[PDB]
RNA sequence: CGCGGGGUGGAGCAGCCUGGUAGCUCGUCGGGCUCAUAACCCGAAGGUCGUCGGUUCAAAUCCGGCCCCCGCAACCA
RNA sequence: CCAUAGGUUAAUGAGGCGAACCGGGGGAACUGAAACAUCUAAGUACCCCGAGGAAAAGAAAUCAACCGAGAUUCCCCCAG
RNA sequence: GUUUAUUAAAAACACAGCACUGUGCAAACACGAAAGUGGACGUAUACGGUGUGACGCCUGCCCGGUGCCGGAAGGUUAAU
RNA sequence: UUGAGCCUUGAUGUGUAGGAUAGGUGGGAGGCUUUGAAGUGUGGACGCCAGUCUGCAUGGAGCCGACCUUGAAAUACCACCCUUUAAUGUUUGAUGUUCUAACGUUGACCCGUAAUCCGGGUUGCGGACAGUGUCUGGUGGGUAGUUUGACUGGGGCGGUC
RNA sequence: AGCUUGACUGCGAGCGUGACGGCGCGAGCAGGUGCGAAAGCAGGUCAUAGUGAUCCGGUGGUUCUGAAUGGAAGGGCCAUC
């Protein structure tokens, strides 16, 4: 090193060998911030249970105070007055057959769609352009089900996707380093009981190799 | 490994000071010949006085063991033949007293079998090291020196 | 008798054991090897078999306080 | 023992599971098969043999 | 009592990370070639890439199980 | 040289014969387990060695249990 | 020539010559709680050891299976 | 001199098609360059010939998506993750050289002693090689003890418990 | 063909058998669910072969035990390989 002066007027705030408690720490992570776009604190799990075997393939996601650290625009498609129910609950557009043909041609607005299974007979044909994004609703992950208005809600109210890569590790968010770090402590519990309930069913003995804590291009803090 | 000095080692460090040295050039020489100690300040004082008890046993032959030397060591230019020629080269000495005299012109009698030899035998006009007893474990250097032809 | 020339601590016999269970007397015989020392009354050095713990006697009280004691039990050295 | 023996816990998860003759080795099928659960001695559905 | 690989016209093997896609050598039925016979070369004919689950618009292939094969394998009283 | 290797002899002590017991050092196998192999035979048998009227052992870094006993040994039990 | 004492006296064993694999000298080889001594007061024209079998003139094939030497390309892989 | 390992530094991605070397994967519009590219030429270099890096004449804040089109799918501006390897720094080994405050001498000489045993004494030569013992894995009849079921109108092929 | 899981839990008078270990069959009671409109019926298969006593340690609950005693290790029960 060599190292940018963005980040070397940083160094003239903290250690390069140190991992700061997290419960003593609550002043300095709002400190350390130097960037043109908002810092993150994001953990870094190793896993496992087996680094090749896809049966043991971890995947779902969980309910955070902040979400992904922004709220989300959610699309509905439900024909009938179940859709005014998911309006009224958290949806900020309704879709038909009429919003099929923008989403192919290639313009969408949201972050997250959610249909009722009557309904997704139309959106079962956009399961290709929908499908590169992560957007397309499931079933089998429950973002198909006649209760849409709850469905929605539940990405509205602010949920964190996941799934592990390559040889058994798995990375996310967990707040934006100018947020209350009182509450890290608190919510990194409630990722962890969340992602320990979700064991693979053939998984054995152990779960978690090693576990990391760290801000975006900066130091790591300690457990 | 840190240690505290306990003798005249001058190209290592001084006496007294604290120095960083490698822990089996000290386990080897420095510590079983009584030079330096593991510097800790709590437990420096005993081997010290572990060494002075050892003192004790030739204290008096470091004060008088020379009757030319009765309160300071000496140094000597020899004046005894160097039995050369002017390229510098001999056949040596067989002779216990037949080298490092420095009191030849003198009614002065060499020491027999008092001399000591630290790197071998003079076969040489050369510089080289050359000491004489005054007690069994101590000793005195001569300068060795080019004398007739 | 093949000992640390300061302890007196001898080859003996036991059990031993096999790589697995049974046993096996073989006859015991502990390190050695020769070190030379300085001695002060013979004006002289010697060398002397010493090892494991007999040497360390040395290292806690001295070639003067250990080797003193010598020359009494019939010692060829 | 070329058997492959599976255990499956009630309904509520509560007390001991209940081990089964049923086998998993020759066909694919549903492990549910609603047996006694004798912290309530009734007859309730049983579940997941991991 | 275990693990790795394999299941493909008549025999023995591909593979992977171009998922929109059955390749091959050897034989057989026929030519090139040849005075034939050898050496070398390439057309033609014939098969569910086993089997039960799974993801999907889609798998012989990948992901889970089974079974028969081909090579390696270990222990308490 | 100091010293040490080495050489005398003054005084004392040892040495050899021992009857068993006693302590120390070395140390099996046949045999037993109805196999044989950890285990057993056994620290026996025997070889090597010293000493008393006997020898061993001894004056708690013991043994207990919130209560205490107060160096060691010999016998009857605890307990097959 | 040697020979199986009292049941085969030899086609058995032995010296010759040939081949090969080791061995630079404190050799390789050998007996030993390990010195030491034998190899040898020898020096690869010497010595160890296993074959075959004096002499004359000669000695075809197979390295897949067994052992041995170097590697472990590729596999399986201990101790700590 | 280098084996393995850890940090530092720098770049990895072209099945295939064109404008095009779509890494994975999740975000995202104003963000980045003032020895800095553009663009046609005399040059250097790697190349999958597309691209990139450097130099000079120069000109000097662009440029880009969205627009426009290509495709299931995007193409400014960015975390997070990962390759193969050298040097700067360094952890731990190996081979070789050299010095010798550990240890060897099948080196000599002197004294015991006009003693081709041996110690001591003096001086040369070797040297962390060797040597001797020790523990764990491997190997290993050279040596020591032991095992190797029963029926079968006998043995043996076959039958059998 | 419909519904369905009695391929039941805890107890059991006993009945048949071999020298014994051990093997085979089980009225019926209690708990609960299932079929049938209901009287009534279900502890598998049309019956008989489809499998190793124990010592060991592992695995999941309990709080019976646990060397000074409050925890713990280890064992016992309960549930199993």
């Amino acid at each position: 090193a060599k190292l940018t002066k963005r980040m070397r007027v940083i160094r003239e705030k903290v250690d390069a060998t140190k991992q700061y408690d997290i419960n003593e720490a609550i002043a300095l992570l709002k400190e350390l911030a130097t960037a043109k776009f908002v810092e993150s604190v994001d953990v870094a799990v190793n896993l496992g249970i087996d680094a090749r075997k896809s049966d043991q393939n971890v995947r779902g996601a969980t309910v955070l105070p902040h979400g992904t650290g922004r709220s989300v625009r959610v699309a509905v498609f439900t024909q009938g007055a179940n859709a005014e129910a998911a309006k009224a609950a958290g949806a900020e557009l309704v879709g038909m057959e009429d919003l099929a043909d923008q989403i192919k041609k290639g313009e969408m607005n949201f972050d997250v769609v959610i249909a009722s299974p009557d309904a997704m007979r139309v959106v079962g044909q956009l399961g290709q352009v929908l499908g590169p994004r992560g957007l397309m609703p499931n079933p089998k992950v429950g973002t198909v089900t006649p209760n849409v208005a709850e469905a929605v809600k539940n990405a509205k109210a602010g949920q964190v996707r996941y799934r592990n890569d390559k040889n058994g590790i798995i990375h996310t968010t967990i707040g934006k380093v100018d947020f209350d770090a009182d509450k890290l402590k608190e919510n990194l519990e409630a990722l962890l009981v969340a992602l320990k309930k979700a064991k693979p069913t053939q998984a054995k003995g152990v779960y978690i190799k090693k576990v990391s804590i760290s801000t975006t291009m900066g130091a790591g803090v300690a457990v | 490994m840190q240690v505290i000095l306990l003798d005249k080692v001058a190209n290592l460090g001084s006496l007294g000071d604290q120095v960083n040295v490698k822990a089996g050039y000290a386990r080897n020489f420095l510590v079983p010949q009584g030079k330096a100690v593991p510097a800790t300040k709590k437990n420096i004082e005993f081997f010290e006085a572990r060494r002075a008890e050892l003192e004790a046993k030739l204290a008096e032959v470091l004060a008088a063991a020379n009757a030319r030397a009765e309160k300071i060591n000496a140094l000597e230019t020899v004046t005894i033949a160097s039995k050369a020629g002017d390229e510098g080269k001999l056949f040596g000495s067989i002779g216990t007293r037949d080298i490092a005299d420095a009191v030849t012109a003198a009614g002065v009698e060499v020491a027999k079998s008092e001399v000591r030899l630290p790197n071998g035998v003079l076969r040489t006009t050369g510089e080289h090291e050359v000491s004489f007893q005054v007690h069994s474990e101590v000793f005195a250097k001569v300068i060795v020196n080019v004398v007739a032809e | 008798s093949r000992v640390c020339q300061v302890t007196g601590k001898r080859p003996v016999t036991g059990n031993n054991r096999s790589h697995a269970l049974n046993a096996t007397k073989r006859r015991f015989l502990p390190n050695l090897h020769s070190h030379r020392f300085w001695v002060e009354s013979e004006k002289r050095f010697v060398t002397l078999r010493v090892s494991a713990k007999g040497m360390r006697v040395i290292d806690k009280k001295g070639i003067d306080t250990v080797l003193a004691e010598l020359r009494a039990r019939g010692e060829k050295y | 023992g070329i058997r492959e023996k599976i255990k499956l816990v009630s309904s509520a998860g509560t007390g001991h599971f209940y081990t089964t003759t049923k086998n998993k080795r020759t066909k694919p099928e549903k492990l549910e098969l609603k047996k006694f659960d004798p912290v309530v001695r009734q007859h309730v559905i049983y579940k997941e043999a991991k």
